[PDB]
């Protein structure tokens, strides 16, 4: 018998907290003179986007990032953050589709059952989490030599991205100046 | 914000001078336009002006579950074994035992959104 | 030419009638990269018999 | 009241004997000027009123590395506010051309090198991750014109040498002149980068298959959460 | 013909030496042609050739300089040179792979403290030497081999017993991978103690007397008093194997499961996805628990792995700025990740920032001139743009601090001035090469002062017009530049500039370029002259 | 050193003067001095490329 054991735990039934692969973040009380583009443009460069909703009168959005990195310094840095005057409070949540299903297994109580986000089959080497492009390449460490397309596809990072970063800052500094966008 | 703070570095290093760059630079705000906008770039609270109470350390490895973790209170681990054969080492004050398996959620999705 | 010990510098004159050793002549071009399946996870940390149920009964993420 | 001479007669009225020498005390300021002449006329005009004894400058054959040995409490404050006030004003207001006059709203800003071999037991601060492996580098920040000598006699009344080597200092010139060549020439690695001195030819030739199957990992990862997000 | 010049005739020794000095960021062909020349020396010993001694030891050298992040050769190197017989050139390689890794390194550290028993034989120093290492290294997850050394060495020497107890009692604190040895160790030692007056050794009398209600003279029966003080111990030792079991558990399973890759690699490696952000997550964690060694050794932990990437330099930079506040500390770390990362835009940027932040002109100045002369003084004609814009806004603030200005009302001439509008013209003369075409004409537009227009204007805008380049011309955003120059001068009347556009600036653009420059200048039209969109759709049918 | 001499691709490259020394220093690889001038012809249209 020998005094060294491994350690053996339980599993703490994946909910939507509990989940190390969820993404998605539930922004509450927004003040309804926010739209989904301008939202868009308050939760952008935290990392890359796959879909951002508003639910019409619900007063509650959702954010649903590509990288765990990106939302949980999403999270982290806009807590509290006024939109629209009314603060903000960030927390974890699901998507629409899974939202839809609880809200109907809830109202029949009959399961109350969720399923894992899906994850991104490691090993990928291509990547570097929380990185952004907008619009040769060696493929050596130091760059990003792949990045995903903003909307979805996946394109090959270039040297052209850093110019084209400032030229749309230069762009939208411009326009959205004399007001034909509020993001 | 992240493209005014772009903007206004480039024009600030181009349109001005170190004159000017030193008589703007106060150490009581650490405020420098040089170096500022690149700290602020995508912190949008970012301030330049115990630690075991604050919502920072309370869910520090993971984001989205405050947990209230056991530390020792006096803890030797900073200090060198050189120093520490001086004198005879103190027995561990503790702090949160009683907390290591109640573990709290704020359920804002839930809350907010399914009981709205 | 470290860890193998058998072809280190200064207790290898010992080992040099009686296993698929590790050959010195390995270069770093062999497994380019590693991740490919080939290593397996760290042994999680040993804990004493004795105090095992001090550990938390759950853990704080779900992992498969 | 900005005038070196008079804060040295202020400091020297009540700091309990700042006159005594260290035992065996050592300072490293390596500095660089971009003009010659006004720099070594103010040398001139602090080496007249220092010593040549206890204040030595080696040109390194441009940077002036000023050593300071055995050097008094009450001649340190002197020096280091002299040389500091010159080379802050090199730019400032280059056209007062005045040495031992500090003008107003100048803050004093630098660093100076110590032996590792010294014990400590909040203007003027140690700063981790030295470059130089065997040196203790130090920052001075937030000075008006008596607050940098007060902090001064403050630090240095407090630290203590012990037993420095005998060539310590040409130490120091070889370990600072090996560090800035390798940043020089990683500087001049910089346009080679791409296929000048890598290998690229068969690095890709390696490096693709990988690539190529982490693409389509990417695009399938895109389609299974598309798929799981819509209700479809 | 002896052995080394049959090796130095040798037909191989040139190719793959030759392979090396072409490619020297590969290591392949560095570790090939060193396996070679140490195989080629069958007999290793003191009576070898002193050439091809020599021969040897200048490859490792020069391999150690072009990496230095290789533990396992500068441990090699150690071993080979200490089996050539001599020990202080060996004990000057460790210190000189220790320094390579500012003191930070756990393989480096137990490797050469295992080596320093056996040569040292002296106490105060061997101990000394580990005090030292402890405090760099000692609360690595993975520090349990130094610390069981440790221990052993203060067993297998120490005597009185004291010091023994003193260090057992520092390491039951830290979170270690390890830490169920280290207390089993504390458990039985406490259980073969056998008299009350050797729980002096644990703890102090009044500090045992007043907490754990303990009391050593206690004279009388002492079997059960000492059975109480034993339990009592145990209770208090199993509390600390809580709060470490916790520490410890939580750290491996959050962070230290995901991380595979723990050693240096090479130049040509790349890092999985995953691990980056475990990276990530895992330094974030540690700054959080806010302790300086044990973030320092994080730091340079993760350093290993992903060298090259930059993000890792730059995270530690910003921690050092504004948690710690120390500037200096920052530059240094992104003077040595120069070395390093293979990116190097954003480190120098934040480089020149950090620098700027100092008030340490002087180096920025050499920096600049250093960036300037890799180029071969052709800067201009870079390839990359980021590196030529960083440094034309920081030679710019350089040239204006550093001149007076030539224009009136204190306008100092940013880009205006003979030493860099010649570099922009350059640039701007290549015209479909390069990439910052449009940002360098935007960021020239703004001057806004009636003389410094004038100059910008003409010789800018009308030496291009009067050239005639099709790409300029051609492209809107170039016409919106000119006019936004124009309308926003505080010189002119408003009738003054309006009559100025409509009339001279629209004319001389030609109508076969409607199709592409009526987007931008529509969007100007539409932004500013609601009135003038009439005679501008009109002029333009 | 003999028959040993030490070159520098990185600075021979940037066309600077001490692309070549006898003294081991940081970034220097060892060459054949027979060999040098077959070194030179192997960078040889890199540096072109970089003079073009």
């Amino acid at each position: 018998m020998s005094q060294f054991i491994y350690p053996v735990q339980q599993q703490p039934s994946l909910n939507h907290f509990t989940d190390p692969n969820n993404t998605t973040v539930f922004i509450g009380g927004l003040s309804s003179l926010v739209t989904e583009d301008e939202l868009r443009a308050y939760f952008q460069p935290f990392g890359t986007i796959v879909y951002v909703k508003i639910p019409v009168g619900k007063c509650c959005g959702f954010v649903q990032y590509v990288d765990r990195l990106s939302a949980e310094a999403a999270i982290a840095g806009m807590q509290g953050f006024p939109i629209a005057n009314s603060r903000v409070r960030l927390s974890w949540g699901r998507s629409a589709k899974q939202t839809a299903l609880l809200q109907q297994a809830m109202l029949s109580n009959s399961l109350q059952v969720q399923q894992q986000q899906p994850g991104l089959q490691q090993p990928n080497y291509g990547y570097i989490p929380s990185s952004t492009c907008e619009a040769s390449s060696t493929m050596l460490p130091g760059c990003q030599i792949l990045n995903y397309s903003n909307p979805q596809q996946v394109i090959m990072q270039g040297s052209e991205a850093v110019v084209n970063s400032t030229n749309a800052m230069l762009n939208r500094l411009e326009q959205g100046s004399n007001g034909f966008m509020f993001a | 914000m992240n493209d005014i703070l772009t903007d206004y570095k480039t024009f600030y290093l181009t349109h001005s001078n170190i004159v000017t760059y030193e008589s703007s630079i106060i150490d009581s705000n650490t405020f420098d336009p040089i170096l500022y906008p690149e700290l602020k770039m995508s912190n949008p609270k970012y301030d330049p002006v115990d630690w075991h109470k604050k919502t920072e350390w309370k869910e520090a490895g993971h984001i989205g579950i405050t947990t209230e973790r056991p530390q020792i209170s006096n803890s030797i681990i900073e200090c060198n074994s050189g120093t520490l054969i001086q004198k005879p080492i103190s027995l561990p004050n503790f702090r949160n035992l009683e907390k290591i398996n109640q573990v709290k959620i704020n359920d804002l999705y839930t809350e907010e959104f399914l009981k709205e | 030419k470290v860890f193998v010990d058998a072809n280190r510098f200064d207790i290898g004159d010992l080992v040099k009638r009686a296993q698929t050793s590790r050959s010195r002549d390995e270069t770093c071009e062999s497994n380019p990269f590693p991740r490919l399946n080939n290593p397996k996870k760290l042994e999680p940390p040993k804990i004493l018999s004795q105090w095992s149920n001090t550990i938390p009964k759950t853990s704080i993420f779900y992992s498969v | 009241s900005f005038d070196i001479w008079k804060n040295l007669d202020r400091i020297r009225s009540t700091k309990k004997n700042a006159g005594q020498f260290i035992k065996g005390s050592l300072l490293i300021l390596p500095m660089r000027t971009e003009d010659k002449q006004q720099f070594d006329e103010c040398m001139d005009e602090l080496h007249k009123y220092i010593s040549k004894d206890i204040l030595r400058c080696y040109p390194q054959k441009m940077l002036f590395y000023i050593v300071l040995k055995d050097f008094n409490i009450l001649d340190s404050c002197f020096v280091l506010s002299v040389l500091l006030a010159f080379q802050k004003r090199l730019w400032m207001a280059p056209s007062e051309k005045s040495y031992f006059r500090v003008p107003k709203n100048i803050n004093l800003t630098g660093s100076f090198y110590l032996p590792k071999n010294i014990e400590t037991g909040s203007s003027i601060v140690e700063v981790g991750f030295n470059v130089v492996p065997d040196f203790q580098q130090f920052q001075v920040k937030a000075c008006h014109v008596s607050k940098f000598m007060n902090e001064l006699s403050n630090f240095f009344s407090q630290v203590e040498f012990g037993k420095c080597e005998a060539n310590v200092i040409n130490y120091f010139k070889r370990e600072y002149n090996r560090t800035y060549s390798q940043i020089s020439l990683a500087l001049y690695e910089l346009p080679l980068i791409g296929d000048g001195l890598f290998d690229i030819k068969s690095y890709i030739s390696k490096t693709r298959p990988i690539i190529e199957t982490s693409k389509a990992q990417m695009i399938k990862h895109i389609s299974e959460m598309k798929a799981y997000n819509e209700i479809s | 013909m002896d052995k080394y010049t049959a090796l130095i005739h040798d037909e191989n020794f040139s190719t793959l030496t030759l392979n090396v000095s072409r490619y020297p960021k590969s290591l392949a062909y560095w570790e090939k042609l060193l396996n070679y020349i140490v195989k080629a020396s069958a007999p290793i010993c003191k009576s070898t050739e002193p050439q091809l001694l020599k021969l040897i030891r200048c490859t490792y050298s020069s391999m150690l300089n072009e990496f230095p992040y290789l533990e396992n050769y500068y441990i090699d190197f150690a071993l080979l040179e200490y089996k050539l017989g001599n020990v202080s050139m060996s004990h000057k390689i460790f210190q000189r792979g220790l320094q390579a890794f500012n003191q930070r390194s756990l393989l480096l550290w137990t490797s050469y403290l295992k080596f320093c028993n056996n040569v040292i034989s002296h106490q105060k120093q061997l101990f000394k030497k580990y005090e030292t290492a402890e405090e760099y290294v000692g609360l690595h997850f993975f520090s349990g081999e130094f610390w069981d050394l440790y221990l052993e060495q203060i067993s297998s020497r120490c005597t009185s017993s004291k010091k023994y107890w003193n260090v057992l009692r520092k390491i039951l604190e830290i979170p270690l991978h390890s830490f169920s040895k280290f207390y089993a160790l504390w458990l039985q030692r406490i259980d073969d103690i056998m008299d009350l007056k050797q729980l002096s050794q644990l703890t102090s009398k009044d500090e045992l007397l007043k907490k754990l209600k303990i009391d050593i003279n206690y004279s009388g029966r002492k079997g059960p008093y000492l059975q109480d003080a034993k339990k009592k111990l145990k209770k208090i030792t199993k509390e600390m194997y809580m709060v470490v079991q916790y520490q410890v558990l939580e750290i491996y399973s959050i962070f230290e499961s995901k991380i595979y890759i723990n050693y240096y690699t090479s130049p040509e490696t790349l890092v999985s996805s995953d691990e980056i952000e475990t990276w990530i997550k895992y330094l974030d964690y540690t700054i959080t628990l806010q302790t300086d060694s044990l973030t320092h050794l994080n730091f340079q932990r993760a350093l290993l792995p992903l060298a090259h990437y930059d993000l890792v330099w730059i995270k530690y930079s910003k921690w050092l700025i504004n948690s710690k506040n120390d500037l200096l500390g920052a530059k240094n770390v992104l003077l040595m990740g120069l070395k390093f990362s293979l990116k190097k835009t954003e480190i120098i940027k934040l480089l020149y920032s950090v620098i700027c932040k100092l008030n340490e002109y002087v180096l920025l100045r050499n920096l600049l001139e250093k960036i300037e002369s890799s180029y071969s003084d052709n800067v201009e004609n870079v390839d990359d743009f980021e590196i030529f814009w960083d440094y034309l806004q920081f030679k710019t603030f350089c040239q204006n601090s550093l001149y007076s200005s030539r224009y009136s009302d204190s306008q100092s001439n940013g880009l205006l001035n003979k030493e860099l509008f010649d570099k922009v013209w350059k640039r701007l003369s290549c015209k479909e090469k390069k990439s910052g075409q449009e940002i360098l004409l935007n960021n020239l537009v703004q001057f806004y002062s009636k003389d410094t227009v004038e100059f910008v204007e003409k010789n800018i805008f009308q030496k291009i017009i009067e050239f005639g380049w099709e790409y300029y011309l051609q492209n809107g955003m170039f016409w919106n530049c000119y006019c936004r120059l124009i309308y926003f001068d505080t010189s002119r009347s408003y009738l003054d500039k309006r009559q100025y556009i409509v009339r001279k600036i629209w004319p001389q653009i030609d109508k076969k370029f409607a199709q592409s420059v009526l987007p931008s200048l529509t969007e100007f039209c539409e932004s500013y002259f609601p009135e003038e969109m009439d005679t501008l759709e009109e002029m333009f049918t | 050193m003999r028959d040993i001499v030490f070159v520098s691709p990185q600075l021979y490259l940037s066309s600077q003067e001490g692309w070549k020394s006898d003294s081991a220093k940081s970034g220097f690889i060892p060459i054949l001095k027979n060999d040098l001038q077959r070194f030179q012809d192997s960078l040889k249209h890199i540096v072109d490329a970089r003079n073009s």
